[PDB]
């Protein structure tokens, strides 16, 4: 047996309750179950591109009145699907891309940032996700939609006197909202001396007793948030800020030993879109570490589980209707398919100056485009993006 | 007025005293992308309130109107932010507010809004009589509710509430010892307290640590505790753990305790012990045990370890 997730020895993974019950082992030890069939049935991989793609396709034009609760996120819906059409490779027509440009207009607010939809409030969190598009899109057209001045002089309205910002205004914080303001400022080129004025410290005292990150100083370490902030500071360049052996040590633990997946914090269920949240941390910390000199450094390989993660994607994540998802018996969902789709493309791929070697369990047909561990978009998308605009003014 | 779910309900169009006011389609362009096919009952609602909006109808009927957007979509901050105008400019009864994000909260606990409004209220009545008790009754259908977790932390730190915050832990701790949002939650109480500098604390912390990992040597979190809570003073300046634990290897060395170990080693080589080579040995012997038996899934991790321990040692 080739495969991590199908072999006997493997199979010695399952749970140990101690022969102690909590609701935690219990629901622990329904997932290996569930788990353990899909790996069962199987004993080579392939990634349903097509059965995706009509999914992806559909999707991006309209959605059911199941997406209602949505309706606030829908920069969202686009960066999502757009990212997931660029991952598997598969090219933007100009009219689809001009209409994204157009849509993504309207949400835009006279005062900077975007919206969930047409005609709503500037959020951080929808801008994050037009500015995402809007970049995947590629296009002059695109670049061109992001009132430059506006945006950062919304960042500036939300910026408060401990280096926090708020997510919309009114709105509450969390380390997400650094995030987003960070990405969107350095994408656009539009950060100005003292933007992120104590920011990097404020992420910082969100890592906690766990190693990794909170939303609010204090709260638990989650993998979502935890992103969110190496992440931010990757840009702000402040990695160095936190102790990132214990983020190290954390992020890695968050790896289930059984599923092989991700889970967000500590004894709770592992999910496919953690597959990108959690294991997109590892090529930062790798970047820092080496920004540093470690030595130690694989030059091969992600410091974790490469094989095993594709093997929960591949075996445990895709629907056969197209898209993919959390957990098997679980709906799927355009953002469980940007992420389980991020996180295949991370797995696959290993970067490090010269040092390129790829991984690709299954067919050669799964292997997936590339994806910015920062931004989450096409590497080149970037590259692309920020030279645009560093041929802009600032202030 | 009508409640989204009740059988007598009625569209807004179909509404008398909603006449005067003309429903304001949503501006989606020529040719839509990600456009949601709204069901009737959804699109008619949010087409009145793209009017009382886009009027700014600082009005008592846009008050009622707000509920049953935020029923069709919590997650709307637009209609959200506008309810909280609105609760101001006609001065509501926020005490009579309390009772619907209450039932909000009930309804859809995983929401960020929902949980964000109540906070809005407390801090408006500058009152948080009702909040520990409403958070633990969340918290009893979902003990790790996040949303949850982080407004007590907030209630407590805001109120000086501390006072029973540990016993609540204890209680949890006991339902289930598993859970890793009430480890956290005790981290939190003690380090806003007493702090872990003081021996006292410290040592009947770790005592209780112990006996819950002895008590079930496989639960993760607790681990995680006992490292929390001596990591960064230092493990290699408690040297009768080292040894409680190597005295535990035949009837427990799970993963966790080897992993401790060679947590343990590492700071040795760090304040420097007593037979730098003998611990190196002892801790990459303990890297490969790990990365090639009882923790394969960390293979990569501990490979760079066993490395590091290496390379910066020497
Ligand atoms: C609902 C939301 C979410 C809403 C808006 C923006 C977000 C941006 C980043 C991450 C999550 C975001 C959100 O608050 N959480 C977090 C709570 C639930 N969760 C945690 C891990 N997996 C699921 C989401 O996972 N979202 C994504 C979601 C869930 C179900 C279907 C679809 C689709 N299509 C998307
Ligand atoms: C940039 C950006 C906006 C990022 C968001 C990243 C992310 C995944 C955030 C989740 C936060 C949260 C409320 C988790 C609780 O999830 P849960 O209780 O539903 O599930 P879990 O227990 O498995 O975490
Ligand atoms: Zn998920």
């Amino acid at each position: 047996e080739p495969l991590y997730s199908l072999r006997p020895e493997h199979a010695r993974e399952r749970l140990q309750d101690d022969s102690v019950e909590t609701v935690t082992s219990i629901e622990q030890a329904k997932v290996e179950e569930k788990i353990q069939e899909v790996f069962s049935s199987y004993k080579r991989l392939v990634l349903q591109r097509e059965k995706h793609f009509h999914y992806l396709k559909r999707g991006l034009r309209q959605l059911t009145d199941a997406y209602e609760c949505l309706d606030a996120s829908r920069p969202w819906l686009c960066y999502w699907i757009l990212h997931s059409l660029e991952l598997l490779d598969e090219p933007i027509p100009q009219i689809v891309a001009t209409d994204v440009c157009q849509f993504l207009e309207l949400c835009q607010s006279p005062e900077g940032g975007f919206g969930g939809g047409p005609g709503q409030y500037p959020h951080l969190a929808p801008t994050y996700a037009a500015v995402n598009a809007l970049c995947i899109i590629g296009t002059e057209e695109a670049y061109d939609i992001i009132n430059r001045e506006k945006l950062l002089q919304y960042l500036y309205s939300l910026k408060q006197p401990d280096g926090s910002f708020l997510m919309h205004v009114g709105g509450e914080v969390d380390v997400r909202s650094a995030y987003c303001a960070a990405s969107v400022a350095s994408l656009t080129n539009i950060i100005t001396p003292d933007l992120f004025e104590g920011t990097a410290e404020w992420i910082a005292r969100c890592q906690n007793w766990e190693g990794g990150i909170g939303g609010v100083p204090g709260m638990e370490a989650h993998g979502g948030y935890t992103f969110c902030g190496l992440a931010a500071l990757v840009i702000l360049k402040r990695e160095r800020s936190l102790n990132l052996k214990s983020l190290l040590q954390w992020v890695t633990s968050r790896q289930m030993r059984f599923e092989g997946g991700f889970q967000g914090r500590c004894n709770k269920l592992v999910d496919g879109c953690y597959s990108f949240w959690q294991a997109g941390l590892l090529p930062l910390l790798h970047r820092a570490l080496h920004a540093q000199g470690d030595p130690a450094l694989s030059m091969s390989h992600w410091m974790f589980h490469q094989q095993a993660l594709q093997e929960y994607i591949l075996m445990c994540c895709q629907c056969p209707a197209g898209g993919l998802l959390d957990k098997p018996g679980k709906s799927r969902d355009f953002y469980h398919t940007c992420y389980c789709l991020s996180g295949l493309s991370i797995a696959q791929h290993f970067g490090s100056g010269a040092m390129l070697h790829d991984v690709v369990l299954g067919v050669p047909e799964n292997a997936l485009q590339p994806t910015h561990p920062v931004y989450n978009i096409g590497p080149d998308k970037v590259i692309q993006a920020t030279t645009y605009f560093l041929q802009k003014p600032v202030p | 007025f009508v409640s989204l779910d009740s059988p007598s309900y009625v569209l807004y169009r179909d509404r008398a005293e909603w006449a005067d006011i003309d429903p304001v389609p949503q501006n989606d362009g020529p040719n839509p992308v990600v456009q949601i096919i709204y069901s009737d009952k959804f699109r008619d609602v949010y087409d009145y309130f793209r009017a009382v909006l886009q009027r700014d109808e600082r009005s008592e009927r846009a008050f009622k109107l707000t509920r049953d957007a935020i029923e069709l979509n919590a997650a709307n901050y637009t209609v959200w932010h506008f309810r909280r105008v609105l609760l101001k400019s006609l001065q509501k009864d926020l005490h009579e507010e309390m009772n619907y994000i209450t039932a909000i909260i009930e309804e859809q606990p995983k929401n960020y809004q929902v949980w964000h409004h109540r906070r809005v209220l407390v801090e408006w009545l500058r009152d948080p009589s009702q909040e520990l008790e409403f958070i633990a009754d969340i918290l009893n259908q979902d003990a790790k509710n996040y949303h949850a977790w982080q407004h007590r932390q907030w209630v407590i730190q805001e109120f000086k509430l501390w006072d029973n915050e540990l016993q609540y832990v204890d209680q949890l701790l006991k339902e289930d010892v598993r859970n890793n949002s009430v480890w956290n939650q005790r981290y939190f109480v003690i380090s806003n307290t007493t702090g872990y500098n003081d021996r006292a604390v410290l040592e009947r912390e770790v005592q209780y640590t112990l006996e819950m990992i002895k008590l079930v040597p496989h639960n993760e979190s607790a681990w995680n505790y006992l490292k929390g809570i001596l990591q960064d003073r230092g493990l290699s300046k408690y040297p009768n753990l080292l040894n409680q634990l190597l005295d535990l290897q035949p009837s427990h060395s799970s993963p966790y305790l080897i992993a401790f170990l060679v947590d343990i080693y590492e700071d040795m080589l760090e304040n420097q012990c007593d037979n730098k080579e003998d611990i190196l040995n002892k801790a990459l012997e303990l890297c490969e045990i790990l990365a090639k038996e009882k923790d394969t899934i960390r293979k990569e991790y501990w490979r760079y370890i066993g490395r590091s321990l290496q390379s910066k040692h020497s």
